[PDB]
């Protein structure tokens, strides 16, 4: 069951290149491409997202796209810059400009079938392909508009295969343009319809984390990068190692998503990690549960307890008494059941792995579908509003032959995406 | 002799045929590479075992079985499990892709493109079988294959072998152990779909079994295989009667007569005595009395409910060991006097008893302790119904909301299914009711 | 912190418990059908008890006994007494009862005895003395009804020649103990009772709502047992435990110890308890009657405080605890 | 407590004790369902895939 890893944009490429970073020295792969490591674990399940080279030898199943070479070319001379295959290197020259209609429209589509045919020689290989997961980012321009394009057009010639998105969300803690929210905007439009699950990583929780509980006085890329790769390994534990569930993709939808629009979840971690410093004290299972249902440890700037949680998912790395994990998972949703729907029985499912990641003895990595990220939509549609009402920046984009009346299709689309988050809130 | 062919449904079902087969070659005398050397009938018979063992010319005795399931990662090891000579690899099927929980995806979308080859290797089984009784069809209720594509086969089994006996042994979804959130959506599909497909019917109910496991044999967080073996044990004793010598339930149709006076009301409760653990170093060995009376308290039961609060319709006791009528007619006469055990007013207050001296075996390196004698009874009261009551409720909340419903009319499925399975599952609940007032 | 949830709002007693319960600041009521309880305080009928007990990491417990009705139903209360060996037909503290459904079983074989001497041949549903007068009152309404000796002779008050009968309220803990309220209430007549009009049945049945004279000698036609012991010592010479509690203990113990094995949650996968309140009646020569035994019972005002009280140390911190005794234990 | 039909063999025995005495659809329907399912799946993704060429 494999899976195609798609990472698009400065972003994308740049927590794309972290997460093969993290997961290759969980699985002890080398920047060679060879398996130095000491549990069979390691290498079980390594196939789902490695492919296997001769030699013996291990390639990512990954699929390097930019509309700039600027950051494709960081990610080459970084320290797993090698372990990549060179003909999956998919680039421009024009560049984006933050703009989501570059992406989409125009730059974009003369680099999309480029991209489809690198995609297409690897599903070809895939012995049972579960699905695709993109990294990329909402607020530019090729992450955000040449992603969602590339995500339509896979789902276009891969129907029944899973959409799974890592998409980091604008932030004016953290902006790089003012038009963030009309890319932001434009593609969740597109996410609602054609991803079975996207996880919200918002910038804005980054940032929050790190400034406040991690005590960063300015946080930078790599300090918010930092958590996003955390996260990013916490959330495919099941997939990578095995486990009593025997999970994949498909069923996590199944079991997370109850209507198909619903499907953008909240991530979070525990314990919180400044990078390089090293504490020496492990948390006590009660300590990870905790932590990972705090709002402060939510990598997407909302209130768990201005929601309810429609389903949820904890993994629990390390060596630990998969009892008291029981227990704890147990207390916690008996003490707060107010905070989960009360119609979907069971809505909370823990798996255990037990190789923790690097650097920690214990680690707890939450996953959940609540009615409290309609926050998130609705900060982000402030945002738009603010400008739209003024039709500010859009020359940006009808100048690559958009129109007003996709925009307020995107704005309104979005605005009943929250009206739907708080039909199950009252329900 | 009349033949009798296991059929083995998705992982529950797989896993569970696994400790079962092994159970059944222990208690045989069948050794992993099929030979048995008790059997002075080489290459063929019409012995009792020969119900569930075939025999070949090179004197190895297989399985009248077949393993089905979506997906290759279980069945694989059985493929290069302890007992891989046991099995002739036509009897080991398998797909690509599972159904991801999903009952739609089981029965309609991937059922349909692997029920053909199913039944052919069904077909080849029962061209080797002079007189062919009927199936035992191992599932699950909450997987998508074990829900989905059970019931497809159920049908087209009742359309080809129209004159043979099924019965189940179905794993009731749990929490402790559960797999999926849409579990009892499956349970109320498959029930639905199966229920006039199948003669009688052994719920267990995975919370049953996992508590056992903790209390009786102190085990902190029970696994597949705790549960599994404890599990087989219990499948072993209802099935002891078609693989040995003797006059009570010696064909499939005879559960039917003894355990099922109506046809829907088809699901007998199972209790089971002594659960001993192999870590105890001190043990008291349980009389005849002290075993039957346990199979009257619901913590033995496979699945939990207050038969004190229904009417039994059928009793049998099934014992393995030292047991002799005498002690079994006092225990029942001291049990009746303390026990709330009322029957239907159109059936004997009556117990059919079956004795087997071999007494219960166990697996080396197991949990389970060796005991002197054990008793499984199986009682068809209507205070089983309580399990049908718990899952329509989970149904019931979920499907208020249409929750995870797009998930199985995306797979060809209809909205009305759902609730015509729930309507079917609604009448069921009302017949119980009748009968148990 | 323990968690509940309520399903009987008519419910003047566990009312009160929730109240209690929410006061110690370590119990929080959640919505009716959250199933992430640890107490239920459930419905009066069709109460779903398959449903409990099957929560993993939950205790759950149960303020009604699985069972209790056959006790707490008029048609099955005569048929309990007459079928158990427990009980049995020589049971000398339940007056004669035939249960007759409306469309006479040994109900005429009884009554023809009493032609034999023309003894007192009043009964009750109602209150007639031919049985075509009654028998022809049931099948007026069309459900089950049941007849008994009405007691002709009663104990009587003065001043008033009065007529009242006895509620014990009794509560049974997950352990099978039973508890006896040393608080009980005699709901009082204010009507002189005299045997030529039984249709005036207003001295005849003593039902607090019934009585719509109301305080005349007693507030609320209720007298307490501190006021009805006084009156037996200084009238008859005697006393309330002597001359009538031994009895209701008697009868009490027999009645529950009886349908124990029936209901008992000693080895259930949930746990129930149950406050139940007999009635009872006292004839002149100082012997107590069952009159009733009421599953969903209400409580005299002045007490609600205390026996409230005395539920939730008694049933309910019993199996939750957090950070002399107002009950008599009757030993089995 | 009346024993009944008491039968014995060398492996145990059997018997019955009496405390009291009283007081399909064919092979083409299936077909068609079956097929009915994967028509409406075809029509959906059809309708997918006309909604994506738009
Ligand atoms: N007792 C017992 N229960 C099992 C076992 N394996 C799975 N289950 C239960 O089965 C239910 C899920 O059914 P599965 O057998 O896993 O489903 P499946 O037939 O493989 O179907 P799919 O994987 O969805 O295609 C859950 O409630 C599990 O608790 C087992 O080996 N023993
Ligand atoms: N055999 C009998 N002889 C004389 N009086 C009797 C009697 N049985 C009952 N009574 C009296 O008449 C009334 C009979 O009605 P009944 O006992 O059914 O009322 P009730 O008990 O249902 C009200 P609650 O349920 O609240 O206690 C009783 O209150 C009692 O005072
Ligand atoms: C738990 O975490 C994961 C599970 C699965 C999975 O396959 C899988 C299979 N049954 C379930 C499940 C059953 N009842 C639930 C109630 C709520 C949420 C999930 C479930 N979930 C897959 C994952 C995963 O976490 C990270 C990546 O993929
Ligand atoms: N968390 C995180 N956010 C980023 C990173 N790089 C860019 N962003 C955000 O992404 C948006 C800009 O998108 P970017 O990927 O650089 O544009 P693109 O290359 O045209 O797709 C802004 O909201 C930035 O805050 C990163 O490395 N980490
Ligand atoms: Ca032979
Ligand atoms: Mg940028
Ligand atoms: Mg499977």
């Amino acid at each position: 069951r494999e899976i195609v890893h798609i990472q698009a944009g400065q972003c994308g490429n740049q927590i794309g290149a972290k997460f093969w970073e993290v997961i290759s020295d969980e699985h002890g792969i080398d920047p060679t491409g060879s398996y130095h490591g000491d549990s069979d674990l390691q290498l079980e399940r390594i196939n789902v997202y490695y492919n296997e080279a001769t030699g013996n030898k291990y390639v990512p199943r990954a699929i390097l796209v930019d509309l700039e070479p600027g950051t494709m070319d960081s990610v080459r001379s970084g320290p797993f810059g090698q372990i990549f295959r060179p003909d999956n290197f998919v680039f421009g020259q024009s560049g984006a400009g933050n703009n989501w209609a570059k992406g989409h429209y125009t730059e974009g589509a003369e680099l999309v079938d480029s991209v489809l045919d690198v995609v297409r020689k690897e599903s070809e290989s895939c012995d049972c392909l579960q699905g695709f997961q993109l990294t990329h980012s909402l607020g530019g321009g090729t992450g955000s508009g040449m992603g969602t394009l590339l995500i339509s057009k896979i789902r276009e010639e891969y129907p029944d295969r899973i959409m799974n998105t890592f998409s980091v969300m604008p932030s004016p803690k953290v902006s790089d343009t003012v038009v963030e929210p009309y890319n932001a905007t434009l593609s969740v439009h597109q996410l609602v319809e054609n991803t079975d699950e996207t996880y919200c990583i918002d910038n804005e929780a980054l940032y929050d984390i790190c400034f406040r509980t991690l005590k960063l006085t300015t946080p930078t890329y790599g300090d918010l990068n930092h958590l996003v790769s955390a996260t990013m390994s916490g959330v495919t534990t099941c997939l990578r190692f095995p486990g009593q569930l025997n999970a994949d993709l498909r069923k996590l939808a199944v079991n997370m998503v109850p209507f198909p629009r619903l499907h953008f979840f909240m991530p979070g971690f525990a314990p919180l990690t400044s990078r390089g410093s090293q504490q020496y004290r492990a948390l006590t299972v009660p300590e990870l549960t905790q932590q990972m249902f705090d709002s402060k440890n939510m990598m997407a700037a909302c209130d768990p307890r201005h929601g309810r949680y429609l389903t949820v998912a904890a993994i629990f790395r390390g060596r630990m008494s998969m009892k008291e994990v029981d227990e704890q998972m147990l207390n916690v949703q008996n003490k707060n059941s107010s905070y989960f729907v009360e119609w979907i029985p069971n809505n909370v499912k823990t798996a255990v792995c037990d190789i923790p990641p690097r650097g920690l003895k214990m680690s707890a990595t939450f996953i959940g579908n609540s009615t409290a990220i309609q926050e998130l939509f609705k900060r982000i549609s402030e945002q738009f509003t603010a400008m739209f009402r003024r039709k500010a920046f859009l020359h940006w984009y009808t100048g690559e032959g958009m129109d007003e009346m996709e925009f307020t299709e995107a704005e309104s689309n979005m605005n009943d995406l929250v009206s739907e988050y708080q039909q199950y809130q009252d329900a | 002799m009349r033949e009798c062919i296991s059929i083995h449904v998705g992982q529950a079902g797989v896993q569970i045929g696994n400790a079962c087969w092994e159970l059944y070659c222990l208690e045989h005398g069948i050794q992993p590479d099929g030979q048995m050397p008790s059997d002075k009938t080489i290459g063929g018979g019409d012995d009792s075992f020969n119900t569930f063992f075939s025999e070949t010319g090179a004197g190895k005795h297989v399985p009248r079985a077949v393993f089905v399931d979506l997906e290759p990662t279980v069945i694989d090891e059985v493929r290069t499990g302890t007992y891989r000579q046991l099995f002739h690899p036509e009897q080991l099927i398998t797909g690509k892709e599972d159904a991801a929980n999903n009952y739609a995806r089981g029965h309609y979308t991937i059922g349909k493109e692997i029920i053909d080859l199913v039944l052919d290797r069904i077909r080849k089984l029962a061209d080797q079988c002079t007189g062919l009784q009927g199936f035992l069809v191992f599932h699950s209720f909450g997987g998508g294959t074990g829900s989905g594509f059970t019931s497809l086969l159920m049908e087209r089994l009742s359309v080809d072998y129209g004159k043979k006996s099924k019965l189940e042994f179905s794993i009731y979804p749990a929490p402790q152990v559960s797999t999926a959130v849409v579990e009892p959506y499956n349970s109320i599909l498959t029930t639905h779909t199966t229920l006039e497909h199948s003669d009688c019917a052994f719920m267990v109910d995975n919370e049953a079994i996992y508590d056992i496991c903790r209390r009786n044999l102190d085990i902190e967080r029970p696994t597949y295989t705790n549960l599994n073996r404890l599990i087989s044990q219990i499948v072993s004793s209802i099935t002891a009667s078609l693989r040995f010598d003797g006059a009570l339930n010696v064909d499939l149709t005879e559960f039917q007569t003894n355990l099922v006076p109506y046809p829907r009301i088809h699901f007998p409760l199972a209790t089971y005595a002594p659960v001993i653990s192999a870590e105890k170093a001190y043990h008291e060995q349980l009389s005849v009395a002290e075993i039957t009376n346990a199979c009257f308290e619901p913590a033995n039961q496979m699945v939990k409910c207050d038969p004190r609060h229904g009417k039994y319709m059928a009793c049998c006791l099934l014992y393995r060991g030292d047991v002799v009528p005498k002690d079994v007619n006092a225990a029942i006469a001291t049990i009746k006097t303390k026990r709330s055990i009322q029957f239907v007013d159109w059936c004997p207050t009556g117990f059919k008893v079956g004795i087997n001296y071999q007494p219960p075996t166990v697996v080396p390196g197991g949990d389970l302790a060796k005991v002197q004698r054990a008793v499984c009874m199986l009682s068809n009261t209507t205070a089983i119904a309580e399990a049908w009551a718990r899952l329509d409720h989970k149904f019931d909340l979920m499907y208020a909301k249409r929750a995870f419903v797009h998930w199985y009319v995306g797979e060809g499925m209809e909205e009305g299914e759902f609730s015509e399975a729930r309507e079917d599952m609604a009448a069921l609940e009302k017949d119980y009711e009748e009968v148990g007032v | 912190m323990y968690t509940f949830v309520v399903r009987d709002e008519n419910s003047s007693v566990y009312a009160e418990v929730s109240r209690l319960l929410l006061a110690t600041g370590q119990w929080k009521r959640l919505r009716k059908d959250n199933p992430r309880f640890n107490l239920m305080l459930g419905e009066r009928n069709r109460l779903p008890f398959g449903r409990l007990g099957h929560e993993p990491g939950l205790v759950q417990l149960v303020n009604y006994y699985r069972g209790a009705d056959k006790l707490c139903r008029k048609a099955s209360l005569v048929k309990l007494i007459k079928t158990s060996p427990e009980l049995s037909e020589s049971c000398t503290w339940f007056p004669e009862s035939y249960v007759i459904y409306p469309t006479r079983e040994v109900f005429l074989a009884a009554y023809n005895r009493r032609r034999e001497g023309r003894e007192g041949n009043v009964w009750i549903a109602l209150i007639s003395s031919e049985a075509s007068e009654l028998l022809d009152f049931i099948d007026e309404q069309g459900q089950v009804h049941v007849i008994q000796k009405y007691l002709e002779k009663p104990l009587l008050l003065e001043p008033g020649h009065r007529k009242f009968d006895i509620r014990s309220w009794v509560l049974v803990d997950h352990l099978y103990n039973i508890y006896l309220y040393r608080e009980g209430v005699l709901r009082t007549s204010s009507e002189p009772y005299n045997s030529a009009n039984f249709q005036d049945k207003t001295c005849h049945l003593t039902n607090h709502c019934i009585q719509k004279n109301y305080g005349r000698y007693e507030e609320g036609n209720e007298m307490f047992f501190e006021e009805f012991n006084q009156y037996l010592m200084d009238a008859l010479n005697t006393t309330l435990e002597n001359s009538i509690l031994l009895q209701i203990k008697h009868i009490i113990r027999s009645c529950l110890m009886c349908i124990e094995p029936a209901i008992s949650t000693k080895h259930l996968h949930y746990q129930s308890f149950q406050l139940f309140g007999f009635d009872f009646m006292v004839d002149e020569e100082l012997k107590v009657w069952l009159i009733e035994v009421n599953g969903a019972p209400a409580c005299a005002q002045k007490l609600y405080a205390e026996l409230c009280q005395g539920i939730v140390d008694v049933a309910i911190s019993s199996v939750f605890p957090l950070a002399t005794s107002i009950f008599i234990k009757l030993h089995h | 407590m009346e024993v009944i039909e008491l039968n014995k063999c060398t492996s145990g025995q059997s018997f019955e004790v009496i405390l009291k005495p009283p007081s399909d659809p064919s092979l083409e329907e299936i077909q068609k369902k079956l097929e009915a399912a994967e028509e409406r799946r075809k029509y959906q993704e059809a309708e997918l895939l006309k909604h994506l060429a738009e």
